[PDB]
């Protein structure tokens, strides 16, 4: 493979410091 | 956050052995609630410290876009490399620690630009070149160690490098 | 003679270790990621993410009878030929080269393929704009053309010809212009990623009409105007996720539609301008698990019922600045699975309630900024575990107690009214901020053992009296102190200057008196205030230059061998 990321993703931008894994902050 | 950015990419150009940078999440909005890191009460980064902390690497010109930092520590490291051109882009740094370290090259020019240092000590490096003397307008310096060095041409002896001793400048045969 | 072009295309990967078999063992159909119909002839060839590279081979196109092609995920790279629609063959239907490293256009031969029912030219290297003749091919079932180095460009209006796609992973393609108004007209999507790009307009009233979604995602672009969602046209009963997540325009009410879906698992509705209040329809349904509202301007108060149900899936609340008022939900940690909590600089008032104090699954707690009140119940400290507790600028009332939990990590209690002792013991603790508070009693006698790893500690505005601990200076990796504006009297520690990163001390109007210590000079501090004391003798050389000028101003036994208050000797 080369990367990440599939279908409807969801997006990464929270102030948990302790959240799920997943996402990259846009916005 | 843009502090945020330029935070991880530091961290992307420095190697750590015990892993002080574990907790730099780059998902995260604000960087305040990250380690070794202090905001004021607007969620600004005033202060970076990163003493004393087993490093290596280099550091980034990306450190220019945080313009409310105010405390800069990064002594007894490892690092090496050049200082970046763009630390003077920094208007309200206060205290500018790089001492203990392995940087080689000169000292910017840019660094005449800060009307509020107040601290600037570059003890035990490998830096060259001549001292600039844009150092001589920055009237709030109060504090300086310029030694343990390899720089050379003419001492600055107007402005505030008149109250200075020559302890301000020592181990530098070449000065 | 098949078996010659089958070998040809090792050939040209320079003979792959992964195809070892491919040699002349008999029938080629025994042979792996190869299968052949009743006649022989291939059918299939899956080789995905095996490890193959060189160049997209042309032998491929000699075998006739191909109905699927995978090479996703390897390291092909160079240029898709431009005659591939015609040679390539004429009975395919899942060409997927995605994940490679292919670079050029896109070809315009691949309309003379029709009869594809998945083309995925996804996360490669190409780059121009998406051509109008791929919407000729109106058999396609799922099209993902995302994360390529694009150009500025306007989706074709051909692509309206495709009533009959399922997935639209649009992603990452430089697009501009309007939103799609076709869009509504494909009766069959279940995924619409139309993500971050520089479309503009309004979201249409109609997309929320097709009854198959289950993801829709617009993070990042220009949208303007509300949600006007109208009644008689929600139909999406299976819609799973919504993500309209930072457009930075859209304004209006929050749609009263998002709370009868009996399947939502994820809302994210933030960095926007929604106002008014918010409906109170979410607090009942069994299956959401995410509520993220960061930044917006919503009034009114949180939903009354939420996580009541005691078989229900919520997990994380995150309404990090807003203008709600009200009171904490009660129920709140009722399924036994909450984990986190965030209404920052807010206008909530009341107290903590006592069933988000008992809560043995908590993870992170940030009310901050708010107008509570009232007495924080003493099992928050014991039974819930917390790592960050981020209690700031509120008028809250408690005792800690005498050891905090194994793992917290951060304290924030400054500018409340917490009384009893200091806590002898919080191992983990890495930030102990508390100033302003109404803390008394002595200081406990160690506060080097239990407290290992602090690196921040505030205790100014208290009323401590005592003496400073003598074990202070055994805090190894400890840059900022302060216990200013206190009742503390004593001996200032003598190996206070030992240790390794102490940068800042302030230790201004108390009742200490004795002798400055010599070593304190030897260390890289950054501010210091030893003022409006008792101090008696004179300043040891080194901290007498005019840096340190307003320091030990306001003390009649203090003088000097540069400095403002301070006598000569």
């Amino acid at each position: 493979p080369r990367g990440g990321g599939s279908a409807g993703a969801p997006n990464g931008c929270t102030n948990n410091p302790k959240h799920p894994p997943g996402g990259k902050c846009h916005g | 956050n843009t502090e945020g950015d330029a935070l991880y990419s530091l961290r992307q150009s420095l190697k750590d052995a015990n892993n002080v940078l574990q907790s730099w999440d780059p998902t995260l909005v604000n960087p305040c609630t990250w380690f070794h890191v202090t905001c004021n009460t607007d969620n600004s980064v005033i202060r970076v410290d990163l003493g004393n902390a087993q490093l290596s690497g280099a550091l980034v010109s990306q450190l220019g876009q945080l313009k409310n930092l105010q405390y800069l520590e990064l002594y007894s490291n490892n690092i090496s490399g050049t200082i970046p051109l763009e630390l003077g882009n920094l208007t309200n740094l206060v205290s500018l620690d790089l001492y203990l370290n392995k940087f080689t090259g000169g000292i910017p020019d840019t660094l005449g630009k800060l009307l509020k240092l107040r601290f600037l000590r570059l003890n035990n490096n490998s830096l060259s070149g001549q001292i600039p003397q844009s150092l001589t307008n920055i009237s709030t310096l109060q504090v300086l160690d310029l030694s343990n060095n390899n720089l050379s041409g003419a001492v600055p002896s107007t402005g505030s490098f008149s109250l200075f001793t020559p302890i301000s400048f020592g181990n530098n045969p070449n000065l | 003679d098949d078996r010659q072009l089958l070998i040809r295309i090792k050939r040209v990967w320079r003979d792959p270790p992964v195809l070892a078999a491919w040699n002349g063992s008999g029938d080629h159909c025994t042979w792996p990621y190869v299968t052949c119909d009743a006649s022989g002839r291939v059918t299939s060839l899956s080789l995905a993410n095996t490890g193959v590279a060189g160049p997209f081979p042309d032998a491929i196109g000699g075998l006739s009878g191909l109905t699927s092609l995978d090479l996703s995920g390897n390291y092909l790279d160079g240029e898709l030929p431009a005659d591939i629609g015609r040679a390539l063959g004429k009975n395919l239907t899942s060409l997927m080269l995605n994940g490679n490293y292919f670079n050029g256009t896109i070809p315009t031969s691949l309309s003379r393929l029709k009869n594809l029912q998945s083309l995925a030219l996804d996360n490669n290297f190409l780059a121009g704009t998406i051509p109008a003749e791929l919407g000729d091919l109106t058999g396609l079932q799922m099209l993902t053309l995302a994360n390529n180095s694009f150009s500025v460009g306007v989706l074709p209006a051909s692509f309206k010809n495709l009533t009959q796609l399922k997935t639209f992973w649009a992603a990452i393609c430089n697009l501009t212009g309007d939103f799609p108004s076709y869009v509504a007209e494909m009766r069959e999507l279940e995924v619409l990623d139309l993500s971050v790009n520089a479309l503009t307009g309004s979201i249409p009233p109609a997309i929320w009409n097709l009854a198959k979604l289950q993801t829709m995602a617009l993070f990042a672009n220009n949208f303007t105007g509300g949600v006007v969602v109208a009644d008689g046209a929600f139909s999406a009963v299976n819609l799973v996720m919504i993500d309209l997540s930072s457009n930075h325009r859209l304004s209006g009410p929050i749609p009263e539609a998002f709370g009868h879906l009996p399947n939502l698992e994820t809302l994210n509705l933030y960095f926007n301008n929604f106002s008014g209040e918010i409906p109170a329809s979410i607090g009942r349904l069994p299956s959401l698990v995410t509520l993220s509202l960061f930044r917006n301007r919503l009034t009114g108060r949180l939903p009354p019922d939420l996580g009541k149900n005691s078989s229900a899936g919520l997990m994380y609340i995150d309404v990090d600045d807003n203008e709600i008022s009200g009171a904490i939900p009660e129920g709140l940690c009722a399924n036994g699975k909450f984990q986190s909590l965030i209404a920052r600089n807010n206008r909530l008032n009341g107290s903590i309630p006592a069933g988000l104090a008992s809560c043995a699954t908590l993870n992170n707690l940030m009310l901050g900024n708010n107008q509570l009140s009232g007495e924080v119940p003493e099992a928050l400290w014991t039974v819930p575990q917390l790592e960050y507790v981020l209690l700031r600028n509120n008028r809250l009332s408690g005792s800690l107690p005498v050891k905090m939990f194994i793992n917290l990590s951060t304290l924030h209690i400054e500018n409340n009214q917490f009384g009893g002792n200091i806590p002898a013991a919080a191992v983990g603790l890495r930030e102990f901020i508390a100033g302003n508070n109404n803390f008394s009693g002595e200081m406990p006698a160690s506060l080097g053992k239990g407290m290992p790893l602090l690196q921040a500690m505030n205790l100014s505005g208290n009323q401590l009296f005592g003496g400073i601990p003598s074990s202070v200076a055994k805090l190894r990796l400890l840059t900022q102190l302060d216990l200013s504006r206190n009742q503390l009297a004593g001996e200032i520690p003598a190996e206070l200057g030992a240790m390794r990163v102490l940068s800042a001390l302030d230790l201004s109007s108390n009742k200490l008196s004795g002798y400055i210590p010599p070593p304190l000079a030897g260390l890289p501090l950054t501010f210091l205030n030893l003022s409006s004391n008792q101090l008696d003798g004179q300043v040891p050389a080194g901290l007498a230059t005019a840096a340190y000028d307003r320091s030990f101003l306001g003390n009649p036994g203090l003088c000097h061998a540069y400095l403002t208050g301070v006598r000569s000797c």
